């Protein structure tokens, strides 16, 4: 099998500047007929892949002029002349020379922007959930940048780690921020043995943790 | 208008069988070869099989791991291609895409929207939908509401707010799989001048169980 390598798992870039992504094959992708069968695909968050460039440097229809490609034999480059916030996604190279066709592991393009503190919102279990014997406390940490953030749950001061479900969105294509959901799941019984529930977030934007909490008995 | 539309995916029993279909339109199907490519967290995009056109003897090619278990076929009169999968294993779980290769050279030119195949003996279970409303008075300028979609299987579920009228301030998060069950959160952020004055409802649909639920976010 031909191995397609995309060394960088991601590349940070500022909207407006030029950038390039590389790919290499374990074998020359030149076919007997003179063509080099290497293509580039874009997969935006939650969508299917879409063709960007076929045969090293031919742009597919509908693909923006800012994309270009170059390379020969075993090394290839995809370039953006001016990157846009909308370009967030994973870019893949693929060899279409021999069976089985193979894809590189991809390079995610990350858009750099100004720091942004998360908007933290905490939600006590809904009445509907409590009557059903459940008690999930939800915390949304929305629209922040950079992408890393840490969330710690505190039940009456004591930290909780088990029963925490965490989910993160991909980078937003309009404002380049990130968002995260953290749900602390308890039984209704467990829930009523304590009183203070706290969602604590640590992000580079704050020296101190961003705390949001509420009391079961209120 | 070029389109490829997959169907037939969903939850399937390990060792069971399932046939995916792909309906094509908007391009010379007869002049094109058709491929199936799947996507999983473990392998990324993975080529699965190809079937050529009549002129090229309808020849078939398969990736090693599925040879003998999967069968790709096509019906030129219906401009469609199929992938019959048998002896399904956990490693076959993923999103399956149909893509066409017109022979006027263009690589994988067109892709379908994909169909999710989940290999599991678990049962189909509908979600419970719970509204998430703020605890204190809002003010300030904006308010964030949410909906907790819990206890369902398999994926996917579709979540919208006010039937689609509210979408720019929405964040629907990837679902988290717990004990054979998914739990997903969706949040919407609107002006405090919008809610609680105007009704805000999250609409949840779970195709696998034919469940549909509208829940209104009420101030607590």
């Amino acid at each position: 099998d031909i191995v397609m390598t995309q060394a960088a798992p991601s590349v940070p870039v500022t909207p407006g500047e030029s950038v390039s992504i590389s790919c290499r094959s374990s074998k020359s992708l030149l076919h007997s007929n003179g063509y080099t069968y290497l293509h580039w695909f874009l997969q935006r968050p939650g969508q299917s892949p879409q063709l960007l460039i076929y045969r090293v440097s031919n742009l597919a229809s509908g693909v923006p002029d800012r994309f270009s490609g170059s390379g020969s034999g075993t090394a290839f480059t995809l370039r953006f002349s001016r990157v846009e916030a909308e370009d967030v996604g994973v870019y893949y190279c693929m060899q279409h020379l021999e069976y089985p066709f193979t894809f590189g592991s991809g390079t995610k393009l990350e858009i750099k922007r100004a720091d942004a503190a998360p908007t933290v919102s905490i939600f006590p279990p809904s009445s509907e959930q409590l009557t059903s014997g459940g008690a999930s406390v939800v915390c949304f940490l929305n629209n922040f940048y950079p992408q890393d953030i840490t969330v710690s749950w505190k039940i009456d001061g004591a930290e909780r780690s088990s029963g925490v479900l965490n989910s993160w969105t991909d980078q937003d294509s309009s404002d380049s921020t990130y968002s995260m959901s953290s749900t602390l799941t308890l039984t209704k019984d467990e829930y009523e043995r304590h009183s203070s529930y706290t969602c604590e977030a640590t992000h580079k934007t704050s020296t101190s943790p961003i705390t949001k909490s509420f009391n079961r008995g209120e | 208008e070029v389109t490829l539309q997959e169907s037939g995916g969903g939850l399937v029993q390990p060792g069971g069988s399932m046939k995916l279909s792909c309906a094509a339109s908007g391009f010379t199907f007869s002049d094109a070869w058709v491929d199936w490519v799947r996507q999983s967290p473990g392998k990324g995009l993975e080529w699965v099989a190809e079937i050529r056109n009549k002129a090229n003897n309808h020849a078939t090619k398969y990736t090693e791991s599925v040879k003998g278990r999967f069968t790709i076929s096509r019906d030129d009169s219906k401009s469609s291609v199929y992938l019959q999968m048998n002896s399904l294993r956990a490693e076959d779980t993923g999103i399956y895409y149909c893509t066409s290769v017109p022979q006027l050279g263009r690589g994988f030119a067109y892709w379908g929207q994909g169909t999710l195949v989940t290999v599991s003996a678990a049962s189909t279970t509908p979600p419970s939908v719970y509204p998430l409303a703020p605890g204190s008075g809002g003010a300030g300028s904006m308010v964030t509401l949410g909906c907790l979609v819990k206890g369902y299987f398999p994926e996917p579920v579709t979540v919208t707010w006010n039937s689609g009228a509210l979408s720019s301030g929405v964040h629907t998060f990837p679902a988290v799989l717990q004990s054979d069950l998914y739990t997903l959160s969706s949040s919407v952020t609107v002006p405090s001048s919008t809610w609680p004055s105007q009704t805000v409802t999250c609409n949840v649909a779970h195709p696998a169980s034919s469940t549909q639920v509208d829940k209104k976010i009420v101030p607590k």
